[PDB]
RNA sequence: GCUUGACGAUCAUAGAGCGUUGGAACCACCUGAUCCCUUCCCGAACUCAGAAGUGAAACGACGCAUCGCCGAUGGUAGUGUGGGGUCUCCCCAUGUGAGAGUAGGUCAUCGUCAAGC
RNA sequence: CUCAACGGAUAAAAGGUACUCCGGGGAUAACAGGCUGAUACCGCCCAAGAGUUCAUAUCGACGGCGGUGUUUGGCACCUC
RNA sequence: UCCUAAAGAGUAACGGAGGAGUACGAAGGUGCGCUCAGACCGGUCGGAAAUCGGUCGCAGAGUAUAAAGGCAAAAGCGCG
RNA sequence: ACCAAACCGAUGCAAACUCCGAAUACCCAGAAGUGCCGAGCAUGGGAGACACACGGCGGGUGCUAACGUCCGUCGUGAAAAGGGAAACAACCCAGACCGCCAGCUAAGGUCCCAAAGUUGUGGUUAAGUGGUAAACGAUGUGGGAAGGCUUAGACAGCUA
């Protein structure tokens, strides 16, 4: 009947773009259910949050069947 | 049916709008089977005589690019929607042997006296026009004559009723459909 | 070679971005002519601020 | 009048009315048409004032198509009401016209009986509408 | 490169449909279920013991653009900065430039060994 | 600890003033002005029709474009 | 949770629409298996519809709970 | 003789609909030049502010009404004088250290108030348009490209 009541905007998005250099446990993408899949050396935590495990450069490559988006980190 | 052209070595948006107000020209292209596409300027006055002609759409037109001559058939008319006038033309080279689909007008030649008109309630409603073609360019169908002087009331006309004379096919019969053409019904 | 430029408009109603393209060339005020080393990245600043300038060669 | 049967929502934004009309500017069914050369918006009672003008200057036959359909609800606040206590109720329905759009089509009549019939329907519409033929 | 298997590379120009075709090597159906083992019932599936038969089915190759899928050139829509006008909308200079549609394409291309030439 | 006035004044809290009072404010209302014209008012375009025939002697349904600031408003720029 | 929100984050209105103040000792872990809805044909008391068999499917089903974003190593279903 | 799923063909439209899809804006790296001699970051001392205003471009609301009102982003006022718009915080031009009876320019201008062309060239417009306004009406006029008939006699008028 009356309607205000929004929420407080959880600050999602994609950090660490296509040519960065990452540390051991950085946050790559704050996902909301797998826009991006776990590529070569990344983690996929509890609420589908991609994080690194090794060092290098982010790739953002599209692979395979289903055309899914794979975030791999390359030792380069 | 004859028209002469030029070369148009200036592309883009800005150079393509100065043509239409300074010199009154219309852009075009000539793309075909064995050659490259070639852009072209034409005048708005000379296309106006051809577009006013009846069967000029389903007909071979010669083109003088420079002194270059080519038998050219027209399949597009981009047209200005607001005021109403011609924009760029986009026609086609004609090879002496190629399959060459195009579009053909209709006429409905004999409907002054029909069985549904003079006996029953008289209405004839033309649904379709501009039926396509798929024919070698050695024989050009300028038009197709359809006769509805004998079809009674309550009957419709499919595409199988009218015919395509002397080596002409119909693409809609090459698919699994047969579109209705004309109806005869009762007025209200 | 080089090319000389001439600041022919004022800087006091402009953006925060054209006002730094002109300062990157080295122009301080109106009717002030400098020489630039005509690299591909020094003539990229000229293409932004083309209307404040008189590129008289 | 002409309005949807049921709607997924109830009220809608205003928006704008930009651009020309590239799809909608070609005559498809009839052989004469009344296309619109000025932008505006039609309020679904003007359509019935213009339909009932064409359907009594013929009285013999022909066939009429109505190419445009209003689906955009508009609001109106009541009187002696200050501003800001919500949003007003839906009073009527609006189609949005932009230059080139074809409004009515006719066929099965003469070339000049129809020409003086769209003169009647143009005097009920708030737009500058022209006369066009099938090619 | 040709033959069949295994594992990949690349994800439709590699798909679907139709047609055609293969053995005694491979593979598949097949024969039994006593002996492992299995079925909310059932040797269907799972598994074991095998070589009576077959290439039907399946599976590979080989053809067809009929559906699908890719897709030019030109024009057009929109838009950054600077100016305009009759200023709820557009226009000029300049940089940028789709989507849709058209001409046409497509019955994929490779790599690693093991058994065949 | 429905401390839900959800960063939570205290273990523990309802109302009247036309008998009124002090400090302020045109950061804010009622009167008149200002900008606006939905409404109001005088008009004008198509003309189904009735005026026994005959749309325009007089009216004119369905709808459309303007003018004046005259009353019902909208806003809160001036003056507490 | 969505829209306004201008293709990074953020962002107002007494702006348009909806939900929560919980369940669960398996509705958790693991190993092993397995696919939907719907249409249609045939089949006794059911019949537009129950259970069974069949082809067609190509996720249009499902997700303890709103909507959004997801799901074939199925994040969906069964067993130890 | 009404009606009507579903399917085929043509045909339109959504802020809470997407098979698609830019310009810009954002990030990170590698370089040349310029920075008024610094631009950045960190630690300390001292504050003021937390009533905003208009204009341009995207929007909500409103009647796509208000110098209305709530946002996004640049600009000006606030805290900026000078020249222009007759006078006109917020629009165009340009940012005042002081002195000069010195010169060249910007927007705006050049008959007289009023500083500078009664300048040159090619046409238009007779209404004081210029120097306020809509549907709509009309042998106003200038230009353009096509037509319709015509010395076999057209169009007008005068006679049957
Ligand atoms: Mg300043
Ligand atoms: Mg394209
Ligand atoms: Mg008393
Ligand atoms: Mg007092
Ligand atoms: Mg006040
Ligand atoms: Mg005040
Ligand atoms: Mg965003
Ligand atoms: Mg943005
Ligand atoms: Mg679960
Ligand atoms: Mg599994
Ligand atoms: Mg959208
Ligand atoms: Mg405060
Ligand atoms: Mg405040
Ligand atoms: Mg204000
Ligand atoms: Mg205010
Ligand atoms: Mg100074
Ligand atoms: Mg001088
Ligand atoms: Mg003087």
């Amino acid at each position: 009947t009356r309607n205000g009541r929004d929420s407080e905007s959880k600050r999602l998005g994609v950090k660490l773009f296509g040519g960065q250099a990452v540390k051991a446990g950085n946050i790559l993408v704050r996902l909301r259910g797998t826009k991006f899949h776990a590529g070569y050396g990344v983690g996929l935590g509890k609420d589908h949050t991609l994080f690194a495990k090794v060092d290098g450069v982010v790739k953002f490559e599209t692979k395979g069947a289903f055309g899914r988006k794979y975030v791999s980190i390359v030792a380069a | 049916f004859i028209v002469n052209a030029q070369v148009r070595s200036d592309l883009g948006k800005g150079a393509s709008r100065r043509l239409r107000r300074n010199a009154g020209l219309v852009p075009a292209v000539v793309y075909g089977g064995d050659k490259e596409p070639q852009s072209v300027t034409l005048e708005l006055r000379e296309i106006a005589k051809l577009l006013e002609n009846e069967a000029a759409f389903s007909h071979v037109i010669a083109l003088n690019v420079g002194g270059v001559k080519e038998t050219v058939l027209i399949k597009a008319l981009q047209r200005h929607p607001a005021k109403g006038f011609v924009m760029h033309a986009d026609f086609l080279r004609v090879v002496a042997d190629h399959k060459l689909t195009a579009h053909v007008p209709l006429h409905f030649i004999n409907e002054e006296v029909a069985v549904g008109v003079k006996q029953a309630g008289g209405e004839i409603s033309h649904t379709i026009s501009e039926v396509e073609v798929s024919c070698l360019p050695k024989d050009l169908p300028e038009f197709i004559e359809v006769d509805m002087a004998k079809v009674e009331l309550g009957q419709i006309v499919h595409l199988s009723d009218l015919k395509a004379p002397k080596g002409v096919e119909l693409v809609q019969l090459a698919h699994g459909n047969d579109l209705a053409v004309a109806n005869i019904h009762a007025s209200r | 070679a080089t090319v000389k430029v001439t600041l022919v408009k004022s800087l006091n109603g402009r953006l925060a971005n054209h006002k730094a393209c002109v300062k990157g060339l080295g122009l301080r005020r109106i009717n002030h002519t400098v020489e630039v080393q005509d690299t591909p990245e020094n003539r990229g600043m000229i293409n932004k601020a083309y209307y404040l300038l008189r590129v008289e060669g | 009048m002409l309005q949807p049967k049921r709607t997924k929502f109830r009220k809608q934004m205003t928006g704008h009315n930009r651009g020309l009309a590239h799809r909608g500017s070609k005559v498809s069914f009839g052989e004469y048409a009344l296309k619109a050369t000025s932008r505006g918006r039609l309020t679904a009672r003007q359509i019935e004032s213009a339909r009932r003008a064409l359907t009594r200057h013929v009285k013999r036959g022909g066939k009429i198509w109505i190419r445009v359909f209003p689906d955009k609800p508009v609001t109106k606040k009541p009187l002696e009401v200050r501003m800001g206590k919500g949003k007003g109720g839906v009073e009527y329905w609006v189609a949005q016209i932009q230059p080139g759009k074809v409004l009515y089509e006719i066929e099965g009549v003469s070339e000049e009986l129809a020409r003086e019939a769209f003169a009647l329907a143009a005097a009920k519409l708030p737009l500058a509408t022209s006369f066009v033929k099938r090619t």
